[PDB]
């Protein structure tokens, strides 16, 4: 009440006189920053709108409720010299231009202007320009709290101060700051927006502390002898310098106390311990996630820089629409934004799925949706690039090709003739082979826009969860995109389509495995604007990454180290990457690190590291690593890194050991599926580098393309090796159809498989001796299928599938019992009847 | 007629490009650079429509509009990290002499930024990794030609040192720290100082380590 009071006063101090309107208009406008704003619900907000509304005409009749009264009731002295209302469209355009400026003289960064950002702006100006103004900013993390209170103070023209956080954080070093930020705001009459975060705010000693200055704008007992004189010196200087004749002690400590009323504001960021004093004695401004309207501006506007555009694009009938306000008919663009948006909100709805099941799950910030945008550019552009090269490549090599067949005419025109008739007709099929290439380069210019979303989708939100649920999410998203009328492949190999041979090959002669999780978190590490959270249990990861990057210098620090921060220093000051295990335990110190915080200062580019300003290199990339799969990490660890999971799950492991059954059994179907996954993108770049070849061989001519006529070969070679694509994109098809009845015939054992050795690794419960290692299942699986000699001088594939489906249980439980106490050996084996009479079919 | 109208506003771009590049490349401000580029493209868009269609324009529309996107490259070009090795690594790279004492904006303006874009963000991350060596190496000097021993007395009869762990920690985080930095892809002309410092930091460490010991045997003795 007393701060309803005080903002009215405010609002109604430089200003004349105003109608009854004018007083009702301000009254519920100060009502709703002061009680609106804490609210979470919608519909509490608008309970709260219709209350106003309510009170305001029983104690206030006959009064006009729409001159006095507008859904809009915005307040600002921006566009004028009083606090006087302004209309939304002129704030909105004048933040805009705000914003354009703030992006330049300040860290650059791309931001967008929606509703919500425009009312925190207001509310954030509001809370400034009323005296001992405190505000707390609670909501999701990475959402924009520190971003637009900064924003916000520096168009106020406030000195923006924060406490940086450092290990082993002392409570004096606090106190020294207070004593500088009050000696600064109340004597020198700075503006001082003080700000902070979880980060920080983790001792509840400074909380304790600051309650004092935020009820009183005082701190008693904190300046006291020699500082006490010296700032009463200062605060004298002051006194003189506004114009004061005051020179006694307590009545100057009392105006130092009424500057920093006036002057200082405190404000607060938190996720939803905390005692409720904090809560009342500074105002509170929810700041939930973005909504779906935000969402929508974000991508529209950070996607103007890329093409989307198809004239053609048939608008589908019934859009699985999810942002209420798409534009009728909705565009290309329009449609790829929706299907963005749709695509966070799938996340969140596989959160809330995952946290009903009661399965682990990790929160979703915008921070995600941003990154998820940016990739999608970084990859759009790349994609782009690379495909327009290849057009003009395509395109030169005609030209060539065409000046080498006149070349070849003029020849003719001087039976070495009947041979050059031969290279005419082979030039002539090279030339309508590359037309009809440029052609499927056409078709793959209309595809590449839904294969980058689809591809950068899948880059950015999944990486934590499982193969199952990676594919579900793929899936959902790529039946939304056709249910879109949008151009994607309607295969897609994100494996293949987000690598090619060398890298996979080079992650192969690394200590890499071969499983398809394992290489799809491989370009995962690869591709990243945040700095992935390795999660492995195992370990294999850590020394692959330790194995990519040896040629770098990389280094292992763990957080258990307390040499941690010392190792970071020459890190990030050398540039040379580094790898950090053990998160769980994790210091906020890296939050700098992680966003990515930098200050160009002159020739030098620094960061804010603890308490010091370490030069951050050019070269510096980290790794976050923990061994521990069952562990949660606050929402501003998930909003920083990007994750990459190794947990083998029970669809990982049947994966991988139906890959095995299609090698060992039947490696001609397995080859086929080899075939199949590069005839994406690994044959034509076979194709083309051999059209690079023979163009280069073309170009050195004298005569010599008809000495003795025996370069055309090579030409036949060329289309011969066409000729083999072209036949398996004629039955890509057949084979897909083939591959699946064999895997539909295997999968049986690939489950019992996945089951038995989830049997395997669950019976420590029983006994604590009675641990078994993946690679020990393997061991036995590996004995099953190569150097089992029950499967010598037999090839009915039916016959050696159950001949192996024995043994494996059979084997299993040797090599298990052998190591097991004898009175649970009928546990097992009948855990293992068990699991085999699921398994069998009738 | 519109023609003469359209060559005397050339005349008056081209006066200003003159004005733009004759202030020395040390004096320019690149804030006040774009403030001026900005007030040239005002002044190329407020003309009338007959002068918004010549060619000429449209070649000093692009043009300035080339100067805006390389105004970003103007920043970076104008740091302390290119003192005098990374401008003579620039002109060897790009093969045309740019002698900073003597150096305007002008030469700069003429070459191709568009082109040679490359060398310059290589150069760029060579310097910052220089000087951020450099700024550390400043770092160390200032902290060891002040640090002190922490003496204290003991029972009246002299004054031993208080503080061999803080000292300890110092002096094996500079040792680690030059260690790496002696990995660091940067450390090509710093070589000598490297191993001048970590020869003062090895002998102060064993110095130090002979010292406590030496320190805590002669007070056991006392005793
Ligand atoms: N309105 C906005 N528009 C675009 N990006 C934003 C906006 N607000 C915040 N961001 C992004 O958030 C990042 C900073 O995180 P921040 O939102 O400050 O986290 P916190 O929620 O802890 O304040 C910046 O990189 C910035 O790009």
């Amino acid at each position: 009440m007393t701060r309803w009071v005080r903002g009215i006063f405010e609002a109604l101090r430089p200003l004349e006189t105003l109608p009854v309107e004018g007083l009702i208009r301000i009254w519920a406008h100060e009502a709703l920053r002061l009680f609106q704003d804490r609210l979470v619900e919608d519909e509490e907000r608008r309970w709260t709108d219709e209350n106003i509304d309510t009170v305001a005409l029983k104690h206030f009749p006959n009064i006009d409720r729409e001159k006095a009264m507008s859904r809009p009731i915005l307040y600002s002295n921006w566009l004028s010299k009083d606090y006087i209302p302004v209309d939304q469209e002129e704030l909105r355009d004048y933040v805009k231009a705000r914003l354009k400026v703030f992006y330049e003289e300040e860290l650059d960064v791309p931001l967008v202007l929606f509703n919500e950002v425009l009312d925190h702006v207001l509310r954030i100006d509001r809370i400034f320009r009323q005296p001992q103004g405190h505000l707390l900013l609670i909501g999701v993390s990475g959402a924009g709290k520190t971003t637009l209170s900064r924003f916000v103070a520096w168009m106020n023209g406030l000195s923006v101060y924060q406490i940086k956080v450092h290990r082993k954080y002392t409570g004096e070093d606090f106190d020294e700051d207070l004593r500088t930020v009050l000696r600064r705001s109340g004597c020198k009459n700075e503006k001082i927006a003080f700000i902070m975060d979880e980060s920080n705010v983790l001792d509840s000693g400074f909380l304790e502390r600051m309650n004092t200055l935020l009820a009183n704008g005082e701190v008693p007992g904190l300046f006291e002898g020699d500082e006490y004189a010296t700032l009463m010196t200062q605060c004298k200087e002051g006194a003189q310098k506004e114009g004061l004749m005051l020179d006694s002690h307590e009545e100057l400590y009392k105006w130092f106390t009424s500057q920093v009323i006036r002057n200082l504001h405190v404000v607060f960021t938190m996720n939803p311990a905390t005692s409720p004093a904090l809560f009342n004695r500074c105002v509170l401004n929810w700041f939930g996630d973005w909504s779906t309207e935000a969402l929508y501006q974000v991508g529209k506007e950070f996607t103007s820089k890329m093409d989307l555009e198809k004239p053609n694009y048939i608008v589908p009938d019934y859009m699985p629409v999810v942002y209420d306000k798409l534009p009728q008919p909705p565009s290309h663009r329009e449609a790829i934004v929706n299907s963005c948006v749709f695509v966070h909100q799938t996340l969140h709805q596989a959160n809330a799925r995952l946290a009903k099941r009661g399965g682990r799950t990790m929160a979703i910030t915008p921070r995600h949706y941003l990154d998820f945008i940016n990739h999608y550019a970084n990859l759009f552009h790349e994609k782009r690039s690379e495909l327009e090269e290849q057009q003009m490549h395509l395109n030169v090599g005609l030209r060539k090709i065409k000046e080498t067949v006149d070349q070849v005419e003029e020849l003719r025109r001087d039976a070495k003739v009947n041979r050059s008739t031969a290279l005419l007709k082979s030039l002539s099929a090279e030339r309508e082979r590359w037309e009809k290439t440029s052609e499927t380069f056409k078709n793959q210019m209309s595809t590449i826009a839904g294969d980058c979303l689809l591809s950068a989708a899948f880059i950015a939100y999944a990486g934590y969860f499982d193969q199952q649920m990676r594919q579900n999410l793929f899936t959902t998203w790529s039946h939304h995109l056709q249910q879109a009328n949008i151009q994607f492949r309607t295969d897609i190999a994100r494996t293949e389509y987000l690598s090619n041979a060398d890298e996979r090959l080079r992650w192969q002669a690394s200590s890499l495995p071969a499983d398809d999780l394992c290489t799809e978190n491989a370009i995962m590490l690869k591709r990243f604007n945040r700095y992935p959270l390795i999660i492995d249990p195992s370990g294999q990861a850590t020394e692959f990454i330790m194995n990519e990057y040896k040629d770098r210098k990389i280094t292992r620090t763990s957080f258990l180290d307390d040499a941690f921060r010392k190792n970071l220093e020459s890190a990030l000051r050398f540039g040379n990457p580094l790898l950090v295990q053990d998160v769980e335990s994790y210091d906020p110190v890296l939050n700098p690190v992680l966003n990515r915080e930098v200050r160009r200062t002159g020739g030098r580019v620094l960061i804010t590291l603890g308490d010091q300003d370490i030069d951050l290199s050019p070269s510096f990339v980290i790794f976050l690593s923990t061994r521990d799969p069952t562990v949660e990490f606050p929402p501003d660890l998930c909003s920083r890194v990007t994750f990459v999971n190794f947990t083998v799950t029970r669809s990982s492991l049947q994966s991988q050991c139906l890959n095995e059954v299609l090698k060992a059994e039947r490696p001609d179907v397995d080859e086929k599926r080899s075939d199949l996954l590069k005839l994406q993108g690994e044959f034509q770049l076979r194709l083309r580098q051999l059209e690079k070849s023979l163009l280069q061989a073309l170009n050195e001519v004298k005569g010599r393309i008809l000495d003795d006529d025996t370069i055309i070969t090579t030409l036949e070679n060329l289309k011969r090796e066409a000729a083999e694509v072209t036949r398996k994109v004629e039955e890509t098809d057949i084979v897909m159809q083939e591959v699946e009845t064999v895997s539909q015939q295997y999968l049986p054992l690939s489950t019992a498989c996945s089951s038995i050795y989830f049997t395997m690794e669950s019976l420590k419960q029983i006994h604590f001796l009675y641990q078994y290692s993946l690679q020990f299942f393997l061991d036995i699986y590996h004995n099953v299928l190569y150097e089992n000699p029950n499967l010598k001088g037999v090839t009915d594939h039916t016959q050696r599938l159950s001949i192996i489906t024995k043994d494996l249980f059979q084997v299993a439980f040797n090599r298990v019992a052998r190591g097991m106490l004898h009175q649970d050996h009928i546990t097992f084996a009948m855990l293992l009847a068990r699991i085999k009479l699921k398994g069998t079919v009738g | 007629q519109d023609l003469k109208g359209v060559w005397s506003e050339l005349s008056k771009v081209w006066e200003q490009i003159d004005q733009m590049k004759e202030q020395p490349w040390v004096s320019v401000q690149p804030r006040k650079l774009r403030q001026n580029l900005d007030a040239l493209l005002n002044q190329l868009k407020s003309f009338p429509a007959r002068l918004r269609q010549y060619a000429s324009y449209e070649f000093v529309q692009r043009l300035l509009k080339g100067y805006m996107k390389i105004n970003m490259l103007v920043i970076e070009l104008k740091s302390e990290a290119l003192k005098d090795r990374h401008w003579k690594q620039l002109m060897k790279r790009l093969h045309v002499n740019w002698v900073v004492s003597e150096l305007t904006l002008g030469q700069i303006w003429d070459v191709d930024l568009q082109k040679n874009e490359a060398i310059v963000k290589d150069v760029l991350l060579v310097a910052q990794g220089e000087m951020a060596l450099e700024e550390f190496l400043k770092q160390i000097r200032e902290v060891w030609n002040t640090y002190e021993l922490d003496l204290v007395n003991y029972q009246n009869k002299c004054r031993l040192i208080r503080g061999w762990d803080d000292l300890f920690n110092k002096v094996k985080e500079h040792i680690n720290s030059v260690s790496a930095m002696k990995l660091s892809p940067y450390y090509k002309v710093f070589e000598e100082d490297a191993l001048s410092w970590e020869d003062k930091l090895n002998r102060i460490m064993a110095l130090f380590d002979v010292w406590i010991d030496v320190q805590r045997r002669w007070v056991y003795l006392e005793g």
